[PDB]
Order: structure tokens, then sequence, then C-alpha cells
């Protein structure tokens, strides 16, 4: 039972929010969705919404994969945060906008001893109000394991390409 | 319990396996941290900064490592077969943690075994998400990949980006990255962000998308073959002449246009694969440069020589050793963090003693010898 | 009418005053283009490339310059007193175009008078809109600005960009450029390309908008005095001692945090203004780097030495000579186009000769000697 959603659904969620923590991962890089993501960040900020980026240490397929791609899109450095700086803020975050990330958020790291990723610190996106996952399918990330966060009522799956879906969200907003 | 970090004695190596942040963490775990004087001078870490963090400064290497229940180090210790005897300075029944190069250097393992020293070869760390906090290959290759582009730009006589000026227009530098691991990927990123047109190639099928994820162009050679190229641990297999011929042919078209070729390809245990032949070097344009990060494993371009920039057929073939040491001030604290994250889960908070999880994949996969017996299956 | 480009014989000069594109245009204008053997090797322009464009390769320097009506060169010709008599090789009554260094090198100017050579000092191109395409200082300093960042990163032992890694967050290098001219703007652009946080400062008020449009952050000092600081030609003037004290204190707040300091500040005619004192570099972090592009004009830092890297107070003070020659293969084709743009308006369509017009201020501002007498308002 996955709670699937559209671009217009994700538009309402974040339009009517105070604080939004963007969680980018490998899928954003593949789609090359950086400029649409930073453009989306501008329209949120335009109507008073607090925006910040949460870069997991192993996000992507190389150290600092998200940082170089976000620098290409001209996100300010003072909006970008490491895991230890920002993890506390998920409690006060209305939305965790998870764009092309998976293993970065997976609570099998903490809750599941038998998991291969057990012991790695993760971003606590589940503690946010609504978790938005952008990804093309129900396929797993690099570690090859399921994410239980997909199957819960505070989470919405947004099935599509990360560049196209983010562009669709920006058009659904004004 | 005493932990010891010496100065790196090998030539060119300016790194150190310690930082001020990691000193106070080790002190918090209950260790007495000892460090040789001047060990962090090449990595911008003063003795006062280490003393302020809580460490003891020792006058010589022998005095730091006498006593010294754990030894943290960057490079492998110098054996007596290479003249100077570093393993002789280490205590009997002590723990050693460093890059050993164990698969290519069995004599240092045999030497470490003769003093009953428990040695963990950090380069045999499994390449999994959870081990990245404790992965010395990843943190050091990343900087080495970044360095290749800086060194390429330094040796190259044109500017990386396209420039449209009043005097006219000059084209961008054309970069080709052979081998798209951790280093290769950061080279693409650093070359791309400087404004160069970046091509790349690799044997592993996952790479193509990874190159495209940084706006680079992958050079395909035989996708029906790249399916089986990746081992269980993510490493490349030995590929065979049938593929190798087809790679050199397929890559030739771009390599004739390439200004800067950065080669990073490695195979665990084996010598590095020849990716740029001598004939290929003759066909590159004059003023071109090759950066050979695989030079210490024989080189991907085998005309390269360790510690030397050599000009051959008008192409400047670069082969610096200890490339992460060229970024020693960032490289060192990252290396120290890796060794801390490896060790921390095995420390007893109450009794202040080190008790290793022997069944842990991190520990079993990396352990080379213990109590005078070579444990790792690769060296048996 | 013959035109000749020799090889640059001065030490460290790898540029050349010609390119294959520029050869075609000269041939199009009706010139016979001669180039010395191996002249473009340092700029990666082969002999084969030049002959394909439509030029004759002379074997020696003397044979290239024997029958040449006009001579294009990069740096000033050497004299007998300097151990290589290049002035003698130029034909009598001919016309020279190069970076003559006229205001600092009279011996060569008066040596050129003796042979009645009409020399045009390209560094003295007037600062006017239409002469932007002819200006060698501007084309070359642009590449020097880029190059200052690469040398900075090459001497710096930490990475430039921000990278969140499992071994720790690698922070961005903080760059501070002094003087936002043509070189400064490219240094900002290149540093910002590599991922650095970039600060900048300048006396001219118009540069604040330029720094900000590149993602840089401007260090304001005194908006009243900065309004009057620009001359008619669009360059800085003498700010005096009282502004320097206000500037240093504002700068220091960022300079203490700065990793790479790129100083490019120049006051035409006068010596280069001292922007970073010895007392200022003591306050900087050890392991930091200073790039002094003004080193040959007295230096913006007094610790800098020409052609050397001075290590003092933990800080590398880099002061390479002839920085545009470090980017020779982009420098040369743009320097050649500067000479082409300068010369083309004076060539006759159906006379096949050169008519340098006295009414044209591009000619009068440039002309040092004409037919055995020094004519320029500076000098005489
Ligand atoms: N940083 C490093 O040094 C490095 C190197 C190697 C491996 N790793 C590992 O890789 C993982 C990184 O975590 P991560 O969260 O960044 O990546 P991840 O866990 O592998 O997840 C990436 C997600 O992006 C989606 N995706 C791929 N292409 C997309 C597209 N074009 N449009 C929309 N979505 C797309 C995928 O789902 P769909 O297929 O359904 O779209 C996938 O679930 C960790 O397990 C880490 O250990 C890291
Ligand atoms: N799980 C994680 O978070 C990981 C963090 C870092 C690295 N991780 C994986 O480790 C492995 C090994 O990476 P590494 O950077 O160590 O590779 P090497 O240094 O051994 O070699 C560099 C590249 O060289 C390639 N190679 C090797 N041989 C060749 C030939 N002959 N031609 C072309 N390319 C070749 C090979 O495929 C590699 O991509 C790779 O699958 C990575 O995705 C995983
Ligand atoms: N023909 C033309 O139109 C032009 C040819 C060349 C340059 N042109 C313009 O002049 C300015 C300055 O260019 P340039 O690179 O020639 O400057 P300099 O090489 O003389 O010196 C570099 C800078 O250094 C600054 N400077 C000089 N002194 C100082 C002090 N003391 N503090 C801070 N900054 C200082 C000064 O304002 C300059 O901008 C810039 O707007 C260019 O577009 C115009």
């Amino acid at each position: 039972s996955v709670k699937a959603g559209s671009a217009e659904d994700a538009a309402f969620i974040m339009k009517n929010a105070s604080k939004v923590i963007i969680v980018p991962g490998y899928g954003m890089a593949v789609a090359q969705a950086q400029h649409a993501l930073r453009e989306m960040a501008d329209v949120l900020k335009k109507e008073g919404v607090e925006v910040s980026y949460a870069i997991h240490p192993v996000a992507g397929r190389m150290p600092g994969h998200m940082n170089v791609l976000l620098a290409e899109a001209n996100v300010p450095y003072d909006e970008v945060f490491e895991l230890e700086e920002i993890n506390s803020s998920f409690q006060t975050a209305d939305v965790a906008f998870v764009i092309g990330a998976n293993d970065v958020t997976n609570p099998a790291a903490k809750t599941d001893p038998s998991s291969p990723i057990y012991g790695m610190p993760i971003l606590d996106v589940e503690k946010a109000g609504t978790v938005l996952f952008i990804k093309r399918s129900m396929a797993s990330g690099y570690a090859g394991v399921e994410n239980e966060l997909f199957f819960r009522n505070n989470t919405m799956m947004l099935f599509g390409d990360a560049k196209k879906m983010t562009e669709q969200i920006v058009q659904a907003m004004n | 319990m005493k932990i010891a970090i010496p100065k790196e004695r090998r030539p060119g190596e300016d790194r150190v396996a310690i930082s001020p942040e990691v000193v106070k963490k080790l002190v918090g775990l209950g260790f007495e941290v000892i460090v040789e004087q001047g060990a962090g001078v090449g990595a911008s870490i003063t003795d006062d900064a280490l003393t302020a963090a809580g460490a003891t400064i020792a006058s010589t290497a022998a005095q730091a490592l006498s006593q010294a229940d754990v030894v943290w180090k960057v490079q492998r210790p110098m054996t007596a077969e290479e003249g100077t005897d570093e393993v002789a300075l280490i205590k009997e029944g002590a723990v050693l943690m460093c890059h050993l190069g164990a698969l290519t250097n069995r004599p240092v393992v045999e030497a470490l075994t003769k003093r009953k020293i428990t040695a963990y070869a950090m380069e045999l760390m499994p390449r999994i998400s959870r081990a990245q906090s404790m992965d010395i290959l990843s943190s050091q290759s990343n900087l080495a990949g970044y360095r290749a582009v800086i060194d390429g730009a330094y040796e190259f006589a044109r500017a990386f980006p396209m420039m449209m000026t009043a005097a006219g227009t000059v084209p961008p530098a054309r970069v080709l990255v052979f081998g798209v691991g951790v280093a290769g990927l950061q080279a693409i990123a650093t070359a791309k962000r400087l404004g160069a047109v970046v091509m790349a190639t690799d044997v592993r099928a996952a790479t193509k998308e990874q190159v495209e994820s940084l706006g680079g162009k992958f050079i395909t050679v035989d996708d029906e073959a790249m399916k089986t190229a990746e081992t269980a641990g993510g490493y490349a297999k030995e590929m065979g002449e049938e593929f190798r011929k087809k790679q050199a042919e397929a890559v030739l078209k771009e390599l004739v246009k390439t200004d800067i070729a950065i080669t990073t390809a490695l195979i665990p245990g084996k010598p590095a694969p020849v990716l740029i032949t001598e004939e290929m070097v003759t066909k590159m344009k004059p003023g071109s440069v090759i950066i050979d990060l695989a030079v210490e494993a024989g080189g991907n371009c085998p005309l390269s020589e360790p510690g030397k920039i050599v000009v051959k057929h008008g192409v400047k073939i670069v082969g610096h050793t200890n490339v992460p040491s060229r970024v020693a001030a960032d490289a060192s604290p990252l290396f120290a963090k890796n060794l801390l994250n490896f060790l921390t889960p095995h420390v007893d908070k109450d009794t202040k003693t080190l008790v290793m999880k022997l069944e842990d994949e991190t520990v079993s996969g990396t352990c080379v010898t213990r109590d005078g017996a070579i444990v790792h299956p690769a060296l048996t």
C-alpha cells in the first residue's frame, strides 16, 4: 500500500508550509534536476518559506556529488548543511523534500540489525510532517534494500523523472 | 591504554594519521594519545594544536611507538629489506592501523608477524555504505581525483574554460578520464566546473549513468561485456586482450582531440591495466598532458615514471607519487577520522580497553595478521 | 610586403606573436608571412600548422628577419649588451610591433633609433572602446587572472570546493582578490568556478556591481573617496596614506580568514600600491597562499620576489614572472589577433603597403620611435 501523488498534490503540500528541508541524492544527479530544484527553492522563499538543503555524507556516487551540482545551480552555501548540523531541524520541518534519494533516509540503518546498512547515521526525514519522495519507480538504491518509509501515511511517493517532476511542481505553484 | 602516531618517514609523504579533533575524541574514549614531534608540519597541524587537544609530544619515533598499544599510520612501515626498520620500533602485541598495500607487499606482513603485531590493512575495507565513515580509499582518492585536474591545469598551457574576449575566442580544454571510480568522478566534477569538455570511460556498466550524472559524456566500447566487468565488491575484473584492443580503438577518436588525459584505473592485487599505449601517446596532439594516478601500480600509461614528469613524443606524462599528500592539510584529518570511526565501536567505555568485534565484516575483511599468524585468506 | 615572426629567445617566454588563423588573414591582406622554425612550440603551434595556413618557415632567426618589412614579436628584442643582438637582425627602416617596455627600457628604444626602425609599443594602447580588441595588456592579464587561481590551488594543500564526505565536511577555500581589473574579474570567476567563497575589493566604484554579478562579495571601505578614484582612461589614481589605513583595517577582518590572496592592483606609470604588508601576512593562517601578479611592478606585497616562491610567516608568497606565458597556447593566438586588429585598418586594398595614420590616436599613442628619432610625449 503506497500513497502515490501528483505534481499538483506536492504543490499544495509545500505552498502551505513554513519550513522545508530539501534532501538531494543520486537521482537528482542522474536527472540533472539542480536548476529546477534551486528555482523551486526560490519560489518557496519568495512567499516566506524557510528553505534549507541536507547533504548526507555518502549522498550520490562520490564524496560531494550533491555539493558540486548544487554549486552549478547557484544555491547559497549558507543554505547547505551537513548531517550533524541539520538533523535536529527535521522535527520542526513541515516537509522533507526527498529528491532522488533513498539509502540516505533508510531507517533499516537504525531499526533493522539484519540490514546491510546497519550502523550508518541517516537523515531523520520521517520526523518531518510530510515526507515527499521523488523517484521513477519502487526500485531500491545502491544498497539493494527496501525502504519502509515508502509504506506509511506521513509519506507521499511522487513517481517520475526528478527534473520533469520538479519542473511540474514549479508550474503547479505560481 | 596508549595510542601512538609517528611522522611519515617515506619521501614525499607530508600527511599524518591524526588531527586535533580526533585527539580529544580518543582522549574521551580513554586513550593516552602520543605523537612524534613535527608529525603534522606538512599537513598544517602544529605540535601546540595537538598538545592543546590533549596529546603528548614525543622527541623521536622510537619513544612514541615504544610503549604503544595502538599505532596509527598512513603509509606502510619501512621493513629492514628496505634498509630502515620501522616495524622494529613497534611494541610486541600492539595493534597497527594503516594502508599496508598487503596484496602487493607480503614481506611487510611477514615482518609484522615476526613481532606478533596485529595489523589491519585499511585498503581492504569493504566498499559498502556503512563502512564509508571508516574508508581511507574513498576520502584519499576523492582528493587525488580533485588534484589530478589542478595538476593537469597547472601543466597545461591553455585555460580550461572557453573564453569569449575582445581579441577573440579560445576553445575549452578537452579532458578524458580513464577509470571512473571515486577519483575519476571527482576529476570529472572538477574539470567540468572549470569549464572543460569532459569525456570518460570505464569497464563497469554502472559508470555510464554516473558519468552522465556529472554532465560528462561516456565513451562506450562493448556494453555486452561491461555487464560482467564488476565483481561482488564493486571492483573491476581483468578484462582480456579482445576487449583491450577494442577499447584502445574506440577511445582513439576522442584521445586524438584530448588535451588532458587523467588515468585512474586499478585492479586489486594485480598490476594496473594499460589504457594508453606508447603508440597512443605518439598520436596525441603536442602540448597534451597525461596525469597517471595509477603510476604507483605500474601506470595506466606505462611510459610514466614514479615521482617524475617525463616528456615523450611531445606529450607531458605526469606521475606524481602520494597524490593525496599534495592536499595533505585536508587529507590528514579525513584519514584520522576514518581510523577513529573504524576503532570507536571496538573500544570499551567502562574499562578503557580495546576489544575487537572479530565477526564484524569491517574487521575480518581488513585484518591481515594477529598474534603472529597471517589470518587473511588472500595471503594464504 | 613581407612580415616576419621570430621565436622568443628571452628566458621563460614560451608565447609567439602569430597563429594559423592570423596567418590566413595576413595572406588575405596581401602580406608574405614568414615564421622562424620552432617558434610556436611553446604555444603548441607547429610549423606544419603555419605552412598549411600559408606561411614560409625560415630555418634561423636571421633569415626570417633579413628581408622583413614589418616585424611582429611578443617581448622587446634583445641587444648586444644583453648577450644576443636581435635588434641588428631586424631590417633597416622596418616597423616593429611588440610589448616594447618603452617607458622602462630606453637602451632598446635608442638601439632601435640607430637602425631607424619605426617601433610601436603595444603596451601603450590608449584606453578607448574601439581599441579593446587591440590591447595586449588586457588580453594577457585576463589569462593571468585565471592562472593566478590555478597556481593558488597548486600551492595550496587543501581543496577549493565544499564537499560533504563520510570522513568529514571539507570546507570551501576562502579567496580574497585585491584589485578587480581585467585580471581580478577572471580570478573571481575562476575561483567561483572551483567552488571557493570569494571576497574582493577595489578603489573604483563601478567594480562593486561587477564583483556582485559574478557571485563575489565586495569589501566596501569609503564610498565618498571611491567615487572620485577613477581617471579618464578608466583606471585607478593615487589614494594617499589615509585611505590605505582605512582599507587595511576593513581588509584585515576577511584577510585573517582568507586562504588564497590574489593581488592584481596596478597604478599605470607609478609603482604598484602596497596592499598587504608584512604585518598583515603575520596575521594570516599558516598554509595560506599569496599570489602577487604585480610582482614585476614592485609587488602589492613587499615580501614577493620576481620568479620565486617566498615562504615566510607560514605563508607562501608566489611571484612568478611572465604569468601569461604560463598560459602560452591561449595567450599567443589572442596576442596575434591584437596585432592583427591594430594593423588591419592601416593596410591599403589595392596599393599593397602599410599607411600608419598620424590622425588616428591608436598610432600616435603607440609610436615610440619613427625613422631615427624618439617621438612619444612620454620619454621626450
Ligand atoms: N558518495 C559515495 O562515495 C558513493 C559511492 C558509491 C556508492 N554510494 C552509495 O550510494 C547510495 C547513495 O544514496 P542516495 O540516496 O544518494 O542514492 P540511492 O540510495 O542509490 O537512491 C537513488 C534513487 O534515485 C532514484 N533515481 C535514479 N535516477 C532517477 C531519475 N533520473 N529521476 C528520479 N529519480 C531517480 C532511484 O530510484 P528509481 O530507480 O526508482 O528512480 C533511487 O532510489 C548509498 O547507499 C551510498 O553508500 C556512495
Ligand atoms: N558504497 C559506497 O558508499 C562506496 C563508496 C566508494 C566506492 N564504492 C565503490 O567501490 C568500487 C571501487 O572504487 P575505486 O574508486 O576504488 O575503483 P579503483 O580505484 O579500484 O579503480 C578505478 C576505476 O578504474 C576502473 N577500471 C579498472 N580497470 C579498467 C580498465 N581496464 N579500463 C577502464 N577502466 C578500468 C574501475 O572500474 C574503477 O571504476 C566502485 O564500485 C565504487 O562504486 C562504493
Ligand atoms: N581600452 C579599454 O577600453 C580598456 C583596456 C583595458 C582595461 N580597461 C578597463 O580598465 C579597468 C581596469 O582594468 P586594468 O586591468 O587595466 O586595471 P590595472 O591592471 O591598471 O589594475 C587593476 C585594478 O587594480 C585596482 N587598484 C589600483 N590600486 C588599488 C588599490 N590601492 N586598492 C585597491 N585596488 C586598486 C584598479 O582600480 C584596477 O581596476 C577595467 O574596468 C577595464 O575594463 C579598458
